[PDB]
């Protein structure tokens, strides 16, 4: 598998392919590893796929809890200590995961965490079987300058690298770019169809 | 000698409950009812003092962003029995994934006051709540008895103006009706009971539409419909 | 016959949460109110003798460094409280990482004051409290019942000197006022209730303005406001 | 019906701690204060028969080699409570490695004394001590309530002979002081309270400087103070 | 209604530790004092029928080859006690390999006594016993109350004929002295206090010097001495 | 008031203690007795009606073929207690490998009585019993009281015909006698008691000589000795 | 990774790198392994992320309890003490880290904790996959009359050849002087960079 | 190690080397293998030194509890059905000891037991590294018809043997006569010197 | 490392080195191994750091809670016997750990206890990497009839000899002498210096 989170000035934007395999026989040609976690962050998996489903089942189940009990929404680093805490209370019977959590409350912000819990700020991260291929272009292409249009492109551009000299990512890519002004926005099929024939890179 | 404790009488009537029964009638009244396509909880806010902040103050209280709450009674039973009710929704949501049916949380809070109805050395929650929300099966509307008595309802209220709003309910109530209408029908109802202050206040509403979330009202938009 | 234990009363009282109230009426008054950029506390300090070491009675309490806590009632309840408040507060900066709401800290101190309101075979606390401090969303200031009952303010009291203080507080008190004026208004405060020993004392004060930490004043800084 | 067990009254007051306390006056009496760069403890000895051993009869119990305590009321609580204050001492000796601050020992065992307060089934403890020792911060000097209630003094005392000390201690202490006259001071003050049997008796006397350890007097030095 | 469960009086009093206390007044009379190089228990042996075993009917009860017990009140509270003093000793060798100190010993058998003194649901033990032996520091001779209290004393008694030996022994006893002459003495006690009987009896009488072990005497030689 | 529960009376007496006392006086006569190479039980069998069966209504009850027993009192408890003393001896025999003193399985089972005298709620047992039985020591003969109390007897008796026998073995017992006439003289023992009925009846009687096990009579055996 | 710790005159200096790998693979070019602990003492970090971290959360949360209990910082010798305690109470699930607490109180220290709870005074100590190298150049060039410029310019020094001579090691130093007179500061990374341009070992 | 017990008419004896290691590497040339455990029986060691040391002070114990409770000694065969029992409730955590106790109470008896508590009577029994040397001895000379001087001279020749031929045993050879009328009496080592020096031992 | 401990007529001496390693990499050219348990006895470090240290705590607190009880020193016996008892009621968890405890009563002693709790009385003992060659050197000069002064000699020749022929054990030595009259006296290390310079040990 493979995702990707990119911060820019105002927004953060992940995407994350959709293949499950779960054998090494591809097995399901569209999964969802991009979850909305809360109405102003989300979640990513690139992990075993019941143990990131259920991770995010008690993240959703948690941070919804949080914010019914005193109506403010959770900071970045807030659900990344948090997932952290959840993680590495339990490291000898662990989860086999690779988690990444991005979003914006004040600043935008994207964190990584490991399987033992090892969360870190970074304004650009990855993870999964397809990860040294989109680190690769972001380290070559990437400007903290960007808009949301070239941020969006860029992620296009990474994912597609990754499926073309990857096996374990492939499968039709899912973007959604969470920014202040219009909340968490998934971009529909259509429109990222759309920017992946503009760019030229489709066969 | 007259029983004050979770036992039973000679005609067979539980006092304890009785007594915290009568607990909750000094309570702030309450109200709740179904509109065409969802349901609304309107809460009296009798602000007594100028000092209390007049926003945070709040009795519609959220479980989930599709079930909500409104209580009367003992207000630290109300807020405990609140947060008992977030995270066994919150359990539900991991467990089963999605709340389907409301009337599984309303029936484990219920037998939640039923546990401590049931054994002794422990008091029963004072505390009266009706609870709101749409789900798989449609708009409903629950009440909450001390004794743990469940009853779904087109329209409801709670507090120490019960009897008042329920007569008014029996006289005027409609079952389908749109939501300005409805809620407007519901600030009568609650100026019908509360004529005794010769003023009524502007108090908090909210509702929910199916297919959509809570939109509790702000304080400028309750005062068009005063 | 009539009911001393946490058991409900036939009109539906609690006569043990009275009796822990009407307790805290005879502890030493506090007080607080909000100002412009920040939150204060003033706590009144009787010293009787003259052999009790002056500087190190404290009465204001520091949960954390950006959450205070001043009491009145039982000292021991209260500083068992603010210990368990200590440990809770420092809990949540573990596992949440920051203090996001002092809402929650206040929520669980009092739901601890309601186990043991709630269970048979022990006593409540005698003890009443508030809170005070900023946070994400910004000054706040609590209020803690021994029932319980949790109120956000502008501006408090709690003590022996309640109702002659929330009197000052209704008539006098103004929303948005620069620091020095408002620890004045509540110098004036405490001066308007105490007026039964003809001398006040040299309090206790101390503050907070957002984005800095507690400025809790020396001996020598509160004599110039006198 | 006038309560005796560990519940509220209707003004608020904890019966049971009273019931504690007036046990804690029929104690031995005893007293500490503060000197120039330490801190003393006295407590009378009364040896009523000639067959106990003169000797081996302590109540200046030492805590540690930097805390001492001496102790009045039922000497079976004070001897359980002392050995509970040598193990969580010894156990902040693993923990943090050193005794910084006497404050967290006394906090600790004063929150023992508030459990058997708090829960019912159990009596309080019907004891009263203060603990003297130097460190971190410097001299320190504690007293411990049957409520659980702490207090820093200067100069304090315990037992029987409470309020003729204390007087006596308001009348004429003086802060900073050398050992020789703070402690022909404290005979002095309890030669003041003890004037109903005609006789004061030998006490005994210890006494701490900071950077030293306990120097507990003999028989015969204590005679030539007297 | 006056206080008939281990909870306190309004002047401050145990009553359940007071009515241990007198049962124990009821027991059968003992004794202990301190002689040259050791110590010596004598025990009272009131043989009332004459079916009952002689010699095997023991009141002088080891609890190591260096510490023995002599006991009065409830028998079987007796019984248990000096079990579990037996089965400490024995854990404290094989703890510490060797009995350093018999305080140790009698101040975790008088904290047994006082955890049923302390917890409500169990009555206090009705017993009192006196312990001897030598140890590291020497001959040793401790006393154990029902409430907890422990006394180590020169020469003590314990039972029904308490007051007129501790008379006979303010009057007439002498620190060093030897052994013959010492237990001459206690006789001469135990006549003095058992003079209502007009017969003393032949009691049983045991030692220890210091290096020795017990030499609990036959029925022989104690008719030698009386 | 006057206490009916296991705690103390003002002069130091265990009233629930002596109600199982005076039940144990109602149950049914039994008798031990020490002979010349051995120890006899004698249990009177009161048969009421020609309906129960005559055979297999049995007293003596064995705990192993080295240690018997026979009871008086609540029969219920008494076999509780009977079971408990044989799984204690089948402990030991797991665990010390043979069953050297049976003063180790009588002191536990007096303090398994003990345990239910001590703690509160629960009542002790009713019921009194005597051991029986040979050892590495010797024949030996127990007594058990419901406070736990154990003496050893050359002779003894239980239940309602108590003083009646201990005056006739006070009268009429000699040491060392033969198995015949000391159980011609346990016979006429209980005949001299029970001359109430005008007929004594045929009892069961069990003996055991050292070396040998128990030979406990038949019904054609006891009657010529009748 | 590497830390450095060293004790001068009447301060004590620390400092890290902030490179973060969580696999082979450098992930995150900025992280944080130099923690303010309290307002006179500091921690670093040089072990397995998640767990570090955990432990930094946990002593952040321990000391300043106390200090609210107590009203008095806590020595140095009790900090190293209580996290001794703490990792030796679970030592066969263990923590895999190498601690260095260092600060003043009276007195500057520098201590080191192994992943067993092995607590030793030392005036300078490092740990991490560097750290023999900047063990050898601070034998080399340390002494114990130096100022805090001196100092502070022999830990960059000391950081640059770890970084120049490992692998795992990497990215823009951060130091922080911890005294007694200006209480915890960390230096800004423009001072840190001018330091670098001053004493020559940018390329 | 080694030990050695031997039954005879009257009385047993029983004697151990004092040799202690605890590593190859011989490091306390005097220890203490021979221990009273009651006045009218011993017990000797020849296992592991911190579990047969725990053994020794739980069954001294044990056996004191004992007789103050019954004021009666305990049967040999008591002591090891006892000890059995306490070596096999734990045989999956055990106790590496090979235990020997023997003593008197009507007849004399040696009892032998194993690390899984295997109890049996036999007339003569030895344990420890050098057990096949003393046992091949006392098959050789030994009789039951023997006085205590000729049982504890036999002794001191099979230990003496065990000593010329075995590493793990050596040093002062140590002997105890228990019987019935003197009770436990441990020779001392000047008798002990000359009864080697009569049999020309010695070297 | 090593360690050392010398009985002799009216004192004991025990003395280790300084040097802490905790890899193989020393790292710590100054540590602590000889700790003050208790007013008249001492106890020495030959194990892990961490196990050991916490093991000196608990000794402390022990010893002082147990003197504050009693108003009595504690016998080594004793406190070996304690010791001992720890050690072993966690062997299958165990500290890897040799401790050495020596001090006087009424008469000197010094006890060695290995990682399973085995007590032994010994005249003179040592443990550590160290050991047999201080072993060596004690059994080749050592004389029970020694003062003070050729007692602190032998030991400073002794881990001088273990220094220069270990690669564990370095660095400073400090030893202290306890005797009965003037109680726990640790000596200062320009005095051990002077000694070392006298004996001509000095390179």
């Amino acid at each position: 598998t493979t995702t990707v989170g990119i911060t820019l000035k105002d927004a953060v934007i992940m995407a994350t392919e959709r293949r499950v395999t779960m054998e090494n026989f591809i097995m399901h040609k569209n999964g969802k590893k991009l979850f909305q976690i809360d109405t102003y962050t989300g979640m990513t998996i690139a992990g075993l796929v019941g143990d990131a489903q259920v991770l995010v089942r008690y993240m959703k189940a948690e941070l919804e809890l949080y914010r019914l009990q005193r109506r403010v929404n959770m900071p970045i680093e807030a659900v990344a200590t948090l997932l952290s805490n959840m993680l590495n209370q339990v490291k000898y019977m662990p989860y086999m995961v690779q988690l990444l959590v991005g979003g914006i409350d004040t600043a935008p912000h994207v964190f990584s965490i490991d399987a033992a819990g090892g969360s870190v700020e970074d304004i650009y991260a990855s993870t999964g079987s397809g990860s040294p291929f989109v680190y690769g272009v972001l380290e070559s292409q990437y400007s903290e300058k960007m808009t949301v249009d070239e941020g969006v492109d860029l992620v296009i551009r990474a994912i597609s690298a990754a499926k073309q000299r990857d096996s374990a990512s492939g499968g039709m890519i899912d973007v959604a770019v969470i920014t202040r002004k219009d909340g968490y926005v998934q971009l529909p099929t259509d429109q990222i169809e759309s920017r992946i024939r503009k760019l030229g890179l489709i066969l | 000698y007259d029983r004050a404790i979770t036992v039973f009488s000679p005609d067979g009537r539980l006092f304890q409950v009785e007594y915290a029964l009568e607990a909750v009638k000094k309570g702030s009244t309450a109200l709740g009812m179904k509109f065409a396509n969802g349901v609304l909880l309107i809460s009296d806010k009798k602000v007594r003092s100028r000092l209390i902040e007049q926003n945070s103050i709040e009795k519609i209280q959220l479980i989930d962003d599709y079930v909500a709450a409104v209580t009367s009674g003992l207000v630290a039973d109300a807020r405990v029995l609140v947060d008992f009710a977030r995270i066994s929704a919150q359990q539900e949501k991991v467990t089963y994934g999605s709340l389907v049916n409301i009337e599984n949380l309303v029936k484990r809070v219920a037998d939640q006051m039923q546990q401590y109805t049931q054994y002794g050395g422990v008091r029963p929650y004072g505390v009266s709540l009706i609870f709101a929300g749409i789900d798989q099966i449609g708009p409903r509307l629950f009440d909450c008895d001390p004794a743990g008595t469940i009853n779904e309802y087109k329209a409801t209220a709670i507090g120490s103006g019960k009897d008042a709003v329920v007569s008014f309910l029996e006289r005027e109530y409609k079952e389908n009706l749109p939501e300005k209408e409805a809620v407007t029908l519901g600030i009568k109802a609650l100026k019908s009971s509360l004529e005794e202050g010769e003023e009524l206040k502007a108090p908090e509403i909210a509702s929910i539409t199916v297919g959509n979330k809570y939109r509790i009202y702000d304080q400028e938009e309750v005062k068009k419909f005063l």
